[PDB]
């Protein structure tokens, strides 16, 4: 799957930690992203952990700081950024 | 290279009405596109992100909208303390870009200037130079012109002129002119004019001196 | 809780180089981006370019290409901004700022001048000709700031000090006052020109002309 973005939910945890539509998920709290489930256990299990993502936006790095929302889930705490994957 | 057209770079608005901002861009930024407040002498302030989005800091009265190639930033009760400069910087592409700035003065009755004119000092006249200076205090609004004039015609060379910030309490404008020039070259004209030429009215205000 | 602390004023020779800084404090220096702008007096903001600590990334602008260079150190969690090859349009104030996308925290401003002229004390005019307006012109000073009062600071109204504009390399601003006909010339009306760069303070006491 490749690890690019397709939207960004308002006022959600990307749209305060700067991510965009087109944002490619490089590197996440320093080692790189091969596998994109990594990133996504990594968004659901820390519910409020800040979380380094070096990103490539239009071909070029950059490093932001992403907070998951604490969204109620029954099981426990769950993590909610706003990220909408790309259409596959 | 996307261009950020910020129209139009001056609104006057009394304290109190809405104010709607507009920042038109040149490719699709989507909704890319953040507003910054600088007041006077500080530094910016993020008011909205990502075109509507609201931050945790700024009062309820600060929003916007827009998309793709058209934004507005919308005021709702001005307040005194935002009044300045605004900006829009876009976050699309690269390289980043800013707006041409738009600034928000406060309204005022349409007043005339209060010109007074100063020949050069003996002080001056002794190291060799001569600056007759204009003053145009407490105008409104800072759309003004001045024109020197030796001995009925007009001189370009010289003229330095320097406006001050719009003032905290008659929230008026001042200007001044200084005609710069040589001790011999002021001494070969007698009439020195300066003539203002203001909105208030349709005849220019008319302040001039002879040498003796 | 978060600052950035910037360099001071700088002042520089035409043709060489400066180095100003951009301290953090009160974040992770190694996750946010940090973002350097330009602003002219009196013109719009100009993107200089940003940088990544950490890993040392800088992009910056087509204009910025070499005049400006980019550098971060994680350990003293600052980021450093070098202008080299100086001319007189590099004189400006320049800001840094957090995050990548939108710039969130913003520092304090770090104003460069680039100019070649020496320290050179002001040399002070008397201005004089209802309401009467007298006047007190500062010309040929360097370098910035030169305070302006009068009378001690008791004529706190009616007084328009000028911001100053650059003549032969030099300083020059103007000063007027305003008080009633009869608060003069049958009073004292002085204006106290002080500039510090120079230690030079001048009392100019307005008198008629003979």
């Amino acid at each position: 799957i490749e690890p690019v973005l397709e939207n960004v939910q308002p006022n959600s945890a990307a749209s305060k930690a700067g991510l965009q539509a087109g944002d490619r998920i490089v590197k996440v709290d320093g080692q790189p992203l091969t596998q994109w489930v990594t990133f996504v256990m990594l968004v659901r299990d820390n519910p409020g952990k800040s979380l380094a993502l070096e990103i490539e936006r239009q071909g070029s790095p950059l490093s932001l700081t992403l907070i998951p929302e604490s969204k109620p889930g029954n099981g426990k705490a769950i993590g909610f950024v706003g990220i909408e994957p790309k259409v596959i | 290279d996307i261009v950020l057209t910020q129209s139009p770079a001056i609104l006057s608005v009394t304290p109190g009405d809405s104010v709607s901002l507009s920042c038109r861009a040149s490719q699709s930024v989507s909704s890319n596109l953040h507003w910054y407040q600088q007041r006077s002498h500080e530094s910016p302030r993020l008011l909205i992100t990502y075109a509507f989005q609201s931050i945790s800091g700024i009062p309820s009265r600060f929003s916007g909208n827009g998309s793709g190639t058209d934004f507005t930033l919308n005021i709702n009760s001005v307040e005194t303390e935002d009044f300045g400069m605004y900006f829009c910087q876009q976050s699309n592409s690269w390289p980043y870009t800013f707006g041409g700035g738009t600034k928000l003065e406060i309204k005022r009755a349409d007043a005339a200037p209060t010109v007074s004119i100063f020949p050069p000092s003996s002080e001056q006249l002794t190291s060799g130079g001569a600056s007759v200076v204009c003053f145009l205090n407490n105008f409104y609004p800072k759309d003004i012109n001045v024109k020197w004039k030796i001995d009925g015609s007009e001189r370009q060379n010289g003229v330095l002129n320097s406006w001050t910030d719009q003032d905290s309490k008659d929230s008026t404008y001042s200007m001044s002119s200084t005609l710069t020039l040589t001790k011999d070259e002021y001494e070969r004209h007698n009439s020195y004019t300066c003539e203002a030429t203001h909105k208030t009215s349709t005849s220019p205000i008319v302040k001039s001196f002879n040498r003796n | 809780q978060v600052q950035l602390q910037q360099s001071r004023a700088e002042l520089a020779r035409p043709g060489a180089s400066v180095k100003m800084s951009c301290k953090a404090s009160g974040y992770t220096f190694t996750t946010y981006t940090m973002q350097w702008v330009k602003q002219r007096p009196g013109q719009a903001l100009e993107w200089i370019g940003y940088i990544n600590p950490g890993s040392g990334y800088a992009k910056n602008n087509q204009k910025f290409k070499d005049k400006a260079t980019l550098t971060a150190d994680k350990s003293s969690s600052t980021a450093y901004m070098q202008l080299s090859s100086l001319t007189s349009d590099d004189s400006a104030v320049y800001y840094c700022a957090r995050s990548g996308s939108f710039f969130d925290y913003w520092g304090q401003g770090t104003t460069l001048t680039v100019s070649s002229a020496k320290t050179t004390p002001p040399s002070v005019y008397p201005l004089a000709p209802s309401m009467v307006t007298l006047g007190c012109l500062v010309k040929g000073y360097f370098p910035e700031p030169v305070t302006v009062t009068w009378n001690s600071g008791s004529l706190s109204s009616g007084v328009h000090t000028f911001p100053a504009v650059l003549q032969s390399d030099l300083y020059t601003l103007s000063s007027s006052v305003t008080v009633p006909s009869s608060t003069w010339p049958s009073e004292t009306v002085t204006c106290n020109v002080a500039h510090p760069a120079s230690s030079t303070k001048v009392d100019k006491k307005i008198v008629p002309r003979d």
